[PDB]
């Protein structure tokens, strides 16, 4: 009825008015490479790693901010969508900070991942690095702030999900800095999932800070008790040992994100 | 009435000072229309 | 009789009668030379004659990007769905080399408000938000004086030009930014957020300014409309060549004798403007180096080039450049094109927002690296390098910022490849 | 010296005292009535802006009371304050300079006119004198490119200037006069040194070529 018909790849898709680009590939199977999309956030449209070809379409989309069209073919292979993909990850490298081995996130970092993924293997950066100074928003959330990358999702978390808008960006350019401004905490009985949907080492776990590495924990699906919700965990262990908690998506209760009791 | 293309004419700003815009937005307002309402006293409300 | 030699624009046809502010700025003078003239008859005849006439003069968009205008306003020519109608009018003049804008407001103040009342109506919008920035704190005065002259003898306002429609001019001002220019990111600002692009769609004409619709137009493509109304669609389409209409106001700088603002026809070869209005180069058309045809966005190009080139959208586009601004920057053979163009990325950097990656990161670097072509201290591959960084910053961004910094790097190594290669050896050289 | 976090100060805290006067307080009220209902936020940009001229310089006490007024998260006024460069986050003095280097105006030895103030101000760019009457920084580009160089002291544009014209009018804002904006040569606004190549003829009047019914 309503449903438009648009092809991924060649492949047919039927798809409602208003879909995503990037959600058209989702039906078909093609995950496209994103920094600043989520799907329990509001669209941004500023990291550019979603970046596709159109057939017959000489300028890239961003393809989580685009709606599709009637007869549009999406070309997620293509050179073209390849070159954009090696060129943003080049960008967001340039400044990041060679800290994988001292960093939490290593081993489980989308950053490193879709750089091997989608990325160049080399660097031909020969200049200095930003180094930004490290910003203490409470006991629960460490900041290494030399590591963000602008992608902005904790602070439409923070504002959208929290309901709290203490977290922005001042300044501007190469700058331009997420935090308070202002000493400040962000403690919020949801503070600690802003760890999560950071994509980066950014923004790390305090009590979890340096014990374990990601491929050597055993994940344990469970439930949380702290209260009656029942929210749907990961129990990481290690050598028979808890070592951190984590959020199992389960639409229908706590959909992926937990209360700092249960984190 | 003399067409005496010689003169700068613009010499009027020269004495404005540092509330010159905002006082002249506050005479203007008395002739403003109606604003229009979202329906709500903030995106927030 | 097609013309084909264009310029030498004679006074009477000329719209900015006032752009040298040697007249009095007020509403009686302004009313002395044909401004708010049969307002009221423009506005009865409707939106869809008032369109017709823009689209007839081959207006296109003088802000820069340089869009049919009269195509553009049409879009928000639909059907109410219960949200207001606003103008936007950029004020905001940033663009490096460009100072047309700043003379209209102040020394044309009422063709820009009877512009706004005109487009207005052709439109349907409600009022019009008149983006200044904030530097522009005397022409922001001038322009609310005469908005309060212009309401205070009813010709906006309630009813106003005796026609029955209501209109607003509202004058709000920046706080310092070139980003705000960009036509959703000034939108942005009217919001009170940072001045941060946003991206399309939607396109304003459906979701603008406080979430409704909007049409965001350059001062000096409103400022013209009414006359366009007035002396017709066909008059203006008669000057220029086809597609490329009207008569333009040029802002020449840099290394001429005489720097001047001055409107000519579209079309005048940029030799002829030069000469003519600008007194020619600092020491003879041999001491030419480079010209920059439209602000710091577009690519330079070289003396070659810059003999038989005409300043329109086509012509300059055929160069591998474009008119923008129609802010003709000028460098002579004393200059530094090294260290001249590197300033220009040393601004870009300087007013990138920050938001999207390949330009918050992407223009910082080409910075970094112009820095050391200007001393000499890098190697002939970074060019190539530099040349590659520059086209994944242009396309790949949110707005054309991104865009109108990868193009004076590629206009240098273009033309004057030569030029940096020569400084590194130089430097290699010293240090050997 | 342009960061964007804010530490407390004793001159600097959210304790220091800002209100605007009750004329100020008026003035707002014309300026939120400006834009439709339910987005005052839309109002952020001209109180602040309100705020510094009342104050001089936005302390942070002045930003609190700037979102308290209109409503707004504080984080999203911190955040305009930052991201325009016309907003002061520390005290500046009396008048700041701010002198065009960018092309256009360096085209045209923009740097003899920085090198000029600074040696008579015996300050260097961004830095204040000592008696904190002026203040000097560099600026991008002021819409004054046919006038080269060029530079602006507070809300004026004093144009053209040479490193001697500029020196002239930092003596009469030391003695007390404030010197008259504008080009410091001999013309008026844009138009060509030479005495005009256009608009020479009379201006033509109303109903001069208006079409057929207009
Ligand atoms: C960085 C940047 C700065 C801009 N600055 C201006 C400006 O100062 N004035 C302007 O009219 N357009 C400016 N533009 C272009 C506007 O986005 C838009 O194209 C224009 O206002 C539309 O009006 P027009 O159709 O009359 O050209 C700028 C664009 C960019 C990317
Ligand atoms: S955030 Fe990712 S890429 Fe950056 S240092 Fe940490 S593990 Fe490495
Ligand atoms: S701190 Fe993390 S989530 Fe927030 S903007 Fe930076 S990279 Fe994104
Ligand atoms: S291209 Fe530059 S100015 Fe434009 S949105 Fe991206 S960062 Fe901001
Ligand atoms: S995921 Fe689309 S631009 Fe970030
Ligand atoms: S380059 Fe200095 S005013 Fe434009
Ligand atoms: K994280």
């Amino acid at each position: 009825s309503n449903l438009i018909e648009v092809f991924v790849d060649g492949q047919s898709v039927m798809v409602e008015p208003g879909t995503t680009v990037l959600q058209a590939c989702e039906k078909v199977g093609m995950q496209i490479p994103r920094f600043c999309y989520h799907e329990r956030l509001s669209v941004a449209g500023n990291c550019r790693m979603c970046l596709v070809e159109i057939e017959k379409a000489p300028k890239v989309v961003a393809a989580c901010a685009m709606p599709v069209m009637k007869g549009w073919n999406i070309l997620t292979n293509s050179e073209k969508t390849k070159k954009a993909r090696e060129g943003v990850m080049e960008f967001l490298l340039a400044n990041h900070p060679l800290d994988c081995p001292i960093c939490d996130q290593g081993g489980e970092c989308d950053l490193q991942d879709q750089s091997m993924m989608f990325g160049s293997d080399r660097s031909r950066f020969l200049e200095g690095k930003r180094a930004v100074e490290d910003k203490n928003i409470g006991p629960l959330v460490k900041t290494i702030m030399t590591r963000c990358i602008q992608c902005t999702r904790c602070i439409r978390f923070a504002s959208e999900i929290a309901g709290v808008d203490d977290l922005g960006t001042t300044g501007r350019g190469n700058d331009m800095q997420v935090g308070t401004y202002i000493e400040k905490m962000f403690m919020s009985e949801l503070s600690g999932n802003i760890i999560d949907i950071c994509p980066v080492g950014a923004l790390t776990s305090k009590p979890y800070a340096f014990t374990a590495r990601p491929w050597e924990t055993r994940k344990t699906e469970s439930i949380d008790v702290m209260d009656a919700v029942g929210s749907n965990i990961v129990v990481s262990t290690r050598t028979g040992e808890v070592m951190r908690i984590l959020p199992r998506m389960h639409e229908d209760i706590n959909e992926e994100w937990i209360s700092d009791k249960t984190r | 009435e003399p067409f005496d293309n010689t003169t700068y004419k613009n010499l009027q700003h020269h004495d404005y000072s540092t509330y010159t815009f905002l006082d002249l937005n506050l005479d203007l307002s008395k002739f403003r229309m109606p604003q229009p309402s979202s329906g709500r006293e903030s995106p927030r409300h | 009789p097609k013309k084909t030699s264009f310029g030498s624009l004679k006074d009477e046809d000329r719209i900015f009668t006032n752009l040298y502010g040697r007249h009095d700025w007020r509403l009686k003078g302004a009313q002395s030379r044909g401004d708010w003239y049969k307002t009221k008859e423009i506005l009865l005849k409707g939106p869809d004659w008032i369109l017709g006439e823009v689209k007839t003069s081959g207006l296109r968009g003088r802000g820069g990007a340089g869009f049919p205008t009269g195509l553009k306003w049409s879009f928000m020519n639909k059907p109410s769905d219960g949200r207001p109608k606003y103008l936007v009018v950029n004020a905001d003049e940033g663009e490096p080399g460009t100072c047309k804008d700043r003379e209209i407001i102040r020394h044309d103040p009422h063709k820009l408000v009877e512009g706004c009342l005109v487009g207005g109506r052709a439109m349907g919008a409600r009022a019009a938000y008149i983006y200044i920035r904030g530097e522009f704190y005397n022409e922001a005065s001038n322009l609310q004086v005469a908005i309060r002259e212009a309401y205070e003898a009813g010709l906006i306002g309630k009813n106003a030009c005796g026609s029955g429609y209501d209109f607003d001019v509202f004058v709000v001002r920046g706080a310092g930014a070139y980003i705000c220019g960009e036509e959703t990111a000034l939108i942005e600002s009217i919001e009170g957020k940072q001045g941060k692009p946003r991206l399309k769609p939607p396109f304003p004409a459906d979701v603008g300014v406080f979430g409704c619709p909007t049409t965001v137009a350059n001062v000096e493509t409103v400022a013209v409309s009414p006359t366009i109304c007035r002396r017709g669609g066909a008059w203006f389409a008669s000057f220029g060549r086809e597609r490329n209409s009207g008569t333009k106001l040029f802002n020449i700088s840099g290394h001429v004798n005489n720097p001047c603002t001055v409107e000519e026809e579209m079309s005048v070869p940029l030799k002829e403007l030069i000469e003519k209005h600008a007194g020619g180069v600092t020491g003879g058309w041999d001491n030419l180096l480079a010209v920059i045809p439209g602000g710091s966005s577009t690519p330079l190009i070289p003396k070659s080039v810059c003999e038989t080139v005409l300043m329109d959208f086509d012509a300059l586009i055929q160069a591998q450049t474009g008119l923008g601004t129609a802010a003709v920057i000028v460098m002579d053979r004393s200059t530094d094109i090294v260290k001249a163009i590197a300033r220009l990325i040393e601004f870009y950097k300087h007013e990138s927002c920050g938001q999207c990656t390949p330009c918050r990161e992407g223009v910082d670097w080409m910075n970094k690296v112009m820095a050391r072509f200007v001393r000499g201290d890098a190697r002939p591959a970074e060019i190539d390098s530099l040349w590659e960084i520059s086209k994944q910053i242009e396309g790949h961004t949110i707005c054309a910022l991104g865009d109108g910094a990868a193009w004076p790097v590629q206009g240098l190594i273009r033309h004057f490849r030569p030029e940096l290669e020569e400084r590194m050896q130089q430097f290699a050289q010293q240090h050997q | 010296g342009a960061l964007f976090v804010h530490r407390d100060t004793p001159e600097n805290n959210p304790e220091t005292p800002f209100d605007f006067t009750p004329e100020n307080y008026k003035r707002i009220e014309a300026i939120v009535k400006n834009y439709p209902e339910g987005h005052k936020a839309a109002a952020v940009l001209p109180v602040l802006d309100l705020a510094q001229r009342q104050n001089g310089w936005l302390p942070i006490s002045a930003m609190n009371k700037v979102a308290e007024i209109l409503q707004v998260p504080p984080m999203r006024v911190y955040e305009v304050a930052t991201f325009y460069t016309m907003y002061n986050r520390k005290p500046v003095g009396k008048y700041h300079i701010q002198v065009c280097t960018t092309t256009p105006c360096m085209l045209r030895n923009s740097d003899s006119i920085l090198e000029a103030i600074q040696k008579k101000l015996g300050i260097k760019v961004g830095e204040t004198t000592p008696d904190k009457l002026f203040t000097l920084i560099e600026v991008e580009c002021l819409g004054a490119c046919v006038n080269a160089p060029m530079v602006q002291i507070n809300d004026n544009y004093y144009e053209d200037l040479t490193p001697k014209d500029i020196e002239e009018i930092i003596d009469e804002l030391k003695a007390g006069k404030i010197p008259k904006p504008g080009p410091r040569s001999g013309r008026f606004s844009c138009e060509p040194a030479g005495g005009l190549t256009s608009l020479t003829e009379p201006p033509k009047g109303p109903g001069f070529g208006v079409q057929a019914g207009l």
